[PDB]
């Protein structure tokens, strides 16, 4: 179906390109069972003193939990701060290229 | 030359997409995410 | 001729409504699925362990909601504890059978 | 013939390179009035005016040696001094000889091993590492029948396309598959313990 | 993790002292669910106290 | 620093050259430089682990070690400062580090033999491109005519 | 030849670690770091890991093919992959 110059008289066979696929990653809630209670035994201190002795360690574990959440949060910020710089370097390569 | 520059612009855009997906994936997999503080918030609201 | 007419009007209305509300057909399916239950998940067992433990949810109404509210609004990732308090009310006033 | 058409279809090669992948010998004879594949591979131009004949008895592949025939091989197979010994390793890992013979089939075997890497967009060290992960650890190019070569090329094409899709390189895969062969622990190890 | 196991047995000693000095072994106060492995045991001491 | 802390000479220029070469080599090591300097602080630095770190072949570093011969006993950092000029020179000329003592012995000889001269000529021509060797033939044949 | 972690605990609490069986523990930690590198080279999550933690073969190429295919399927699952791997850890994963 050509012309005298060999040029095609038809319009060329078009093809609309594919849309870019949306990326998707696996997301799962963390799973974990509770821990059972330790066994019991009667102490030597009476209740107004053994209660205070237990209250001291539970306040200390509150301090440990606050410190641990601070360290988890701060580690988790530093890991993203390093991730952003690795991404900035491998993006700077493409910009230079 | 300008077309093979804009194809590299497209490749740059795709690697920015991959990096944004890596950032989203990092915010989801990490331990101090929305879900951790959500459970702690509700649990402390009950205790409080 | 009449019920086909009404069917086409229904499909046009629901399609235009889903385009205006920016939500797809599959999200509407998830809005309208009958449950047909099965075995609970491990996150379910976490939820039931957390409500089962802690303070006993109070037997008086309007206190049941405000004691059950923070763990439910944690488990659904809602915004405010009072929103999760009113959610139990909205499923309690009406719900499928 | 149908492997030649397939190996030209993928990788987009000239048909004579696809024939050299298809276990065909190097032709001394000029085809359609040009430089022959032997002469355009070795003697274009002759190195220091020395027309590389197949004289025999004297080619040595161990790198700390002096031989003028090694240099036309390094130019012809586009490889450095360690890589040429590495090609001779990949040719037969059970043959631990240092020399080769100057026959036209040994050059064919080395050219086949070179095209295995050049076609798949590998370097020859990557091909040497990538045939250790393979079931083709012990292979011979001179007992290489039509079927296991076919399967080997299919293996290399599959692993190359898989490494391109998974965005990971050959060296990371090496580190995924290294046998340990341990030694003394580090100071960070002593911290851990 | 190994400090929670220390303080939970202290809570149990307090509960046994309470159960001995007032004879009420049917009731219980130090209940389970203080540790939660989704939280890696964060906010256990709040519930114990 | 702690590799250099136990006796690196600094105080003249030819010692800062060595410190800069050592810094260049450890930057080429990169992420795996910690185990390299940990092995160097101990007596267990081998050519295999250092070739694993630099992502170069083991049969290249053991050649550059033969130049200024300290060859198997890598116990000090001063033997590692020798490597980056040899590796750069074996990069810019596409030859191995064994392929360059012939360069320094023939190209500095006042009466080189014809066989050594040709065995270096084809040696340097072997690493060229196809475009480069065509350009070299286009330069070489009018001279011989 | 790599230690069970119970055997690693038995070794790591000793009177005196010998010239032998301390590079054995070092080889154990090298194998640990190699499996860390397996985890990070596919970017597999916690749930994919704990599904694979109970006996996924890794150590040759045709097993990494399977791990990559599993990771591809769980990425296609996406946000709802948690209940999929929870059902797979139980005996209740159905086609529905």
């Amino acid at each position: 179906n050509l012309s005298i110059d060999g040029q095609p008289l038809s319009l060329p066979v078009f093809a609309a390109p594919a849309d870019p696929a949306a990326l998707l990653s696996a997301a799962a809630a963390a799973s974990g069972g509770s821990k059972p209670l330790p066994s019991a035994d009667i102490p030597a201190m009476r209740f107004p003193q053994a209660l205070d002795s237990a209250r001291s360690l539970t306040g200390q574990l509150m301090q440990f939990g606050s410190t641990l959440l601070g360290l988890i949060e701060r580690r988790d910020a530093e890991a993203m701060s390093e991730l952003l710089q690795n991404q900035a370097g491998e993006l700077m390569l493409s910009s230079l290229r | 030359v300008r077309r093979t520059a804009t194809e590299m612009q497209r490749e740059h855009m795709e690697i920015q997409q991959a990096q944004t997906q890596a950032q989203l994936e990092f915010l989801q997999r990490k331990f101090s995410n929305k879900a951790l503080y959500s459970w702690l918030r509700g649990r402390l609201a009950s205790i409080y | 001729g009449k019920t086909r007419q009404k069917m086409l009007s229904f499909l046009s209305r629901i399609t235009q409504w889903l385009n205006t509300q920016n939500i797809t057909v599959e999200q509407l399916m998830l809005l309208l699925d009958k449950i047909s239950p099965a075995a609970p998940t491990k996150e379910m067992q976490v939820l039931l362990d957390l409500l089962r433990n802690g303070g006993i949810d109070k037997t008086n109404t309007k206190t049941l909601y405000t004691t059950m509210a923070p763990v439910i609004t944690a488990a659904m990732q809602l915004d405010i504890t009072e929103s999760g308090e009113a959610l139990l009310r909205w499923l309690d006033n009406n719900h499928p059978a | 013939f149908t492997e030649t058409l397939l190996y030209r279809k993928r990788y987009g090669i000239d048909t004579e390179t696809a024939l050299m992948l298809c276990n065909a010998g190097i032709s001394r004879i000029s085809y359609d009035g040009q430089l022959s594949h032997f002469d355009r591979l070795f003697n274009n131009p002759p190195l220091n005016g020395v027309t590389y004949t197949l004289g025999g008895d004297d080619i040595l592949m161990e790198p700390d040696a002096g031989d003028p025939r090694r240099e036309v091989l390094k130019r012809a197979f586009r490889v450095d001094n360690t890589g040429l010994w590495q090609l001779l390793v990949i040719t037969n890992r059970e043959n631990k000889s240092k020399t080769i013979e100057n026959k036209t089939e040994k050059l064919r075997g080395l050219l086949f091993v070179r095209l295995l890497a050049d076609v798949h967009n590998l370097t020859v060290a990557q091909l040497d590492a990538l045939l250790q992960i393979s079931p083709y650890n012990s292979m011979n190019v001179y007992a290489l029948d039509g079927k296991t070569r076919q399967k080997m090329l299919s293996f290399l094409s599959r692993i190359t396309q898989w490494l391109n899709t998974q965005n990971i390189t050959v060296e990371q895969l090496m580190l995924l598959l290294d046998k340990i062969s341990p030694a003394a622990p580090t100071k960070e190890m002593q911290v851990l313990l | 993790y190994r400090f929670y196991d220390l303080t939970a047995a202290r809570c149990m000693m307090a509960e046994k002292a309470y159960a001995w000095q007032t004879n009420d072994t049917a009731t219980r106060y130090i209940k389970s669910g203080a540790w939660q492995s989704n939280n890696a045991g964060l906010m256990a001491g709040e519930s114990l106290l | 620093l702690q590799t250099l802390s136990q006796g690196a000479p600094a105080g003249t220029i030819t010692e800062l050259y060595n410190i800069s070469d050592f810094h260049n080599l450890i930057n080429r090591c990169g992420e795996q430089a910690g185990t390299v300097l940990d092995a160097l602080q101990s007596g267990t630095l081998t050519v295999k682990i250092l070739a694993q770190a630099l992502n170069l072949s083991e049969e290249v570093i053991t050649q550059a070690l033969t130049l200024a011969g300290q060859k198997p006993e890598l116990t000090t950092w001063a033997q590692l400062a020798v490597l980056p000029p040899r590796l750069d020179l074996a990069d810019t000329l596409h030859i191995t580090p064994k392929d360059i003592t012939t360069l320094l012995t023939v190209s500095e000889n006042v009466r080189p033999f014809y066989t050594d001269l040709s065995a270096l000529a084809g040696l340097l021509q072997a690493g060229l491109n196809e475009q480069q060797t065509k350009q070299l033939q286009n330069q070489s044949e009018p001279r011989r005519n | 030849g790599i230690l069970t972690t119970s055997e690693a605990r038995k070794l790591i609490i000793k009177k005196g670690q010998t010239a032998g069986d301390k590079e054995k523990l070092a080889a154990w930690c090298q194998a640990l770091a190699q499996r860390v590198l397996v985890i990070r080279t596919f970017t597999l999550s916690n749930a994919e890991l704990q599904t694979l933690s109970q006996g996924a073969p890794a150590g040759t190429i045709t097993e990494l093919y399977n791990i990559s295919d599993f990771h591809n399927l769980i990425n296609r699952c996406g946000e709802q992959a948690g209940t999929v791997l929870d059902a797979l850890q139980s005996g209740t994963l159905t086609v529905k």
